[PDB]
RNA sequence: UCCAACGGGGCCUUUCCUUUUUACUUUGAAAAAAUUAGAGUGUUCAAAGCAGGCGGCUCGAAUAUAUUAGCAUGGAAUAAUAGAAUAGGAUGAUUAAUAGGGACGGUCGGGGGCAUCAGUAUUCAAUUGUCAGAGGUGAAAUUCUUGGAUUUAUUGAAGACUAACUACUGCGAAAGCAUUUGCCAAGGACGUUUUCAUUAAUCAAGAACGAAAGUUAGGGGAUCGAAGAUGAUCAGAUACCGUCGUAGUCUUAACCAUAAACUAUGCCGACUAGGGAUCGGGUGGUGUUUUUUUAAUGA
RNA sequence: GGAUAGUGGCCUACCAUGGUUUCAACGGGUAACGGGGAAUAAGGGUUCGAUUCCGGAGAGGGAGCCUGAGAAACGGCUACCA
């Protein structure tokens, strides 16, 4: 049974990217998706996005680039305090600046970079690079 | 190999047959195309 | 190639109901009018009942496995 | 999923599992029910007592050959005969019949070697800083 | 994606888009309401109440039309079932599954079938005594 | 007097009646000294020890460190938790998940249980015609046979089993399931603008079914047949065969719970290639076989 | 109610039948005094900590006491075991 749809929609968005296909189709959508996706477009990992709405959990089409070498979710949600945030960029990212790992804090959903920046923390929600 | 060989044999017979069955068909409805394009007892029988 | 976003309307016509990028039912209903009293009732195109006609009580139409089939003689029109 | 719980809440099955599998090591049996000393040499000890008994390979001809340097000994602990091996022939004048040797870790199947007699390091008596006390 | 079976069928309505009363339709909500009391009345349940409704009055959806769903609009007006239809339907077939084991012993396939009913009521029941809809003392035979 | 911004005060968006907290995270106290990291200092150097110098000098350890629990504090996300939520004139909230359950419609199936019908075949028995062999093997001998064997024809009885149709087709959780008809309940898929609204996935504990063989007690006992007996023990491709045949094979009521009980391969969910064959349901087109106010619906 | 410096099943009398437990009670093993700490490690972890400071407990093994503000003391007392 479906238990990450962020997961869900993060693998089909590697699988279309690995197969090289310029859109690809995301059921169901979430705001924790579109936040996600925000991120990824503000890094430019991806451009534009479209969200269907049908009355229900709604879908999102995604337009791609070729620019996203890879995206995952870190499942369960840890607990991330302000220290421990380098070791995750540490585990997750081949290099030291190549990527970013997002966050959800009380400050919303940030790239690590930016809770630094703001000096929050929270919980890790998934990496981009 | 072994028995999946021979399994495989009498598929490809069959895909191969219905080819055969099917290009009659088209032949035929040529035909009708073809054909389309170009005793006072028997007219009363003949709705029978 | 296609634009999974603006997808062709003959496309999506052939899709099954719920595969479209808006699930909608592909059913409809029709104004049909009784042939003893020329009264119109509304019936769904796939019923499962044999909707009979209130005032004369003659049978409209009889459930199939999909689309319910008009009884003879009852004309129909898309409503 | 690799088989494992990975909810965030599921701590008490991870510990437990990995106390059960740990069992499973052969190393970590044998630390944990103290019986890794079974296979050694001397039983737990790095050194062991013994009794010379015979000087077997005392007849042979050939000087400082390998079977002139072994020595029949029984192990005090437990009276088990073995073989020790003496640095060469001339230590082998320093042991006599049944006199106190001190055994320690080395013809194959030889795997025990004199460092001391009657309380005295052999090597010592072979540089002539100790005289043999009787 | 079928619990008991092995069937993966989709097979469902697509309820429409739009959420407001069809353009054609053109009968009053409350002769809608009347409706749905008289064939409560009658004894039809509210599953069965929104085929007829569907089936020739027009009715697309009883939450559409009138702004209310079925089982309220009869609760509104003191008709209310004494189970829910879901639970009432799973005993009665356990009911018509024990009466065919009493008299046939040996159909051991009716055997199999009737825990399988069973299981899933035990599953129905302790759902509406979480929610309070069914009394917390209730228990199935 | 008017318009565009920037700013203030009053109202309105209620006719009447019924009827947030936690988790998490930030910051601050606290967490003895010694120990650890760090700053200064020519113990002759070093390991160490150590806090005060000049006559106001703006000189000097500036210090830090601890997962959890308790205390105080800032938080917009995430995850649980709530509502007199969008209520009614008996009564509060949102979707209706290409999640799930239930319902309805016409189907589909060698799915199951209880009856019922048929089919030859095997064995046996009655009658019937004829006469020397029949059987079986690589070759023979027990065996049957002039009271007629084997073979022929007209029948009858018993117990099993459903050939050909039979297919890389169908159903069932698996084991398994092929004659007709009827009854009893069950079921997958499909159709649905019907219904409930998270009711779900995986599963220690705990439960049902489980080929063949086998155990207990009745019934039945045709065919085959472990065991046992017996004929022959000559010939290596036909080298273990022939006759009688106990238990068993069938069924009723309980035990046994094992198979190479196989994808030699945990389950649930999502995504990632082309092709046309088949089974079940549904939709549309078309023209052949069809056929007609009995009805009913096909290929 | 008694006893205590005092709360309290701490004990007594009479009442109820409670209390803990698969979120592991109870029982067993521990070459188990606990901590500050020590070692190793890139990080997560693993091991050691009788041993200079803090806290607990003991004075050959059980039991009971006098004095005193304070001890169930042991370089105080009395009995039993070795
Ligand atoms: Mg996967
Ligand atoms: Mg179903
Ligand atoms: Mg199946
Ligand atoms: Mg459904
Ligand atoms: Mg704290
Ligand atoms: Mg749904
Ligand atoms: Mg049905
Ligand atoms: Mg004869
Ligand atoms: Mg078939
Ligand atoms: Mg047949
Ligand atoms: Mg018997
Ligand atoms: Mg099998
Ligand atoms: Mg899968
Ligand atoms: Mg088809
Ligand atoms: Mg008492
Ligand atoms: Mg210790
Ligand atoms: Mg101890
Ligand atoms: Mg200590
Ligand atoms: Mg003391
Ligand atoms: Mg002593
Ligand atoms: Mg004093
Ligand atoms: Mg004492
Ligand atoms: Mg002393
Ligand atoms: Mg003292
Ligand atoms: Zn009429």
């Amino acid at each position: 049974t479906r238990s990450s749809v962020l997961a869900d929609a993060l693998n089909a968005i590697n699988n279309a990217e690995k197969t090289g296909k310029r859109q690809v189709l995301i059921r169901p959508s979430s705001k924790v998706i579109i936040k996600f996706l925000q991120v990824m477009q503000k890094h430019g990992y991806i451009g534009e996005f479209e969200y269907i709405d049908d009355h229900r959990s709604g879908k999102i089409v995604v337009q791609l680039n070729g620019r996203l070498n890879k995206c995952g979710v870190i499942s369960p949600r840890f607990n991330v305090k302000i220290g421990d945030i380098e070791k995750w960029t540490a585990n997750l990212l081949p290099a030291r600046q190549f990527g970013y790992v997002i966050l959800t804090t009380s400050a919303g959903i940030m790239d690590h970079e930016e809770a630094r920046r703001k000096h929050v923390s929270g919980k890790i929600l998934g990496f981009v690079y | 190999s072994g028995l999946r060989s021979f399994l495989r044999k009498k598929t490809q017979n069959v895909i191969d047959e219905r080819k055969l069955r099917v290009q009659k068909q088209l032949d035929k409805e040529k035909n009708i195309r073809k054909r389309n394009h170009q005793d006072v007892i028997e007219e009363a029988l003949s709705r029978f | 190639v296609q634009d999974l976003l603006h997808p062709t309307a003959a496309s999506e016509a052939r899709k099954h109901k719920l595969k479209t990028l808006v699930q909608g039912p592909r059913s409809y209903f029709l104004d049909v009018k009784c042939p003893g009293c020329l009264n119109i009732t509304t019936v769904f195109s796939h019923a499962q009942t044999a909707v009979t006609c209130e005032s004369c009580s003659t049978i409209l139409c009889t459930p199939t496995g999909g689309k319910a089939k008009l009884s003879e003689g009852t004309s129909f029109r898309r409503k | 999923g690799k088989g494992k719980p990975r909810g965030l809440n599921s701590a008490r099955k991870l510990r437990v599992h990995r106390r059960n599998n740990r069992w499973a090591e052969n190393n970590y049996k044998k630390r944990l029910l103290g019986t890794a000393f079974k296979s050694s040499p001397f039983g737990g000890s790095s050194h062991a007592k013994g009794i010379v008994l015979e000087k077997l390979g005392i007849e042979s001809k050939q000087p400082n050959s390998a079977i002139r340097k072994c020595v029949r000994v029984q192990l005090i602990k437990n009276g088990k005969k073995v073989t020790a091996f003496v640095p060469n022939d001339g230590c082998l004048n320093f042991v006599d019949e049944n006199d106190e040797v001190l055994l320690a870790g080395f013809i194959p199947g030889v795997r025990f070697k004199v460092v001391k007699v009657s309380g005295v390091s052999l090597l010592a008596l072979w540089k002539e800083k100790k005289e043999k006390p009787r | 994606g079928r619990m008991h079976s092995a069937g993966k069928g989709i097979s469902s309505s697509a309820i429409p888009y739009s959420r407001n009363a069809p353009a054609w339709f053109k009968l009053s909500s409350e002769s809608v309401i009347e409706q749905i009391v008289k064939y409560a009345r009658k004894g039809l349940t509210p599953s069965q109440i929104g085929v007829l409704l569907r089936d020739a009055h027009g009715v697309t959806q009883a939450r559409v039309i009138t702004g209310n769903k079925i089982m309220r609009i009869l609760k509104s007006n003191g008709l209310a079932p004494e189970i829910p239809e879901d639970l009432y339907y799973l005993i009665k077939k356990a009911v018509s599954v024990r009466k065919h084991l009493e008299r046939n012993r040996k159909d051991k396939d009716a055997k199999f079938r009737l825990i399988l009913i069973e299981s899933r009521i035990h599953r129905l029941a302790r759902y509406y005594r979480t929610v309070a809809v069914l009394p917390p003392n209730w228990k199935y035979e």
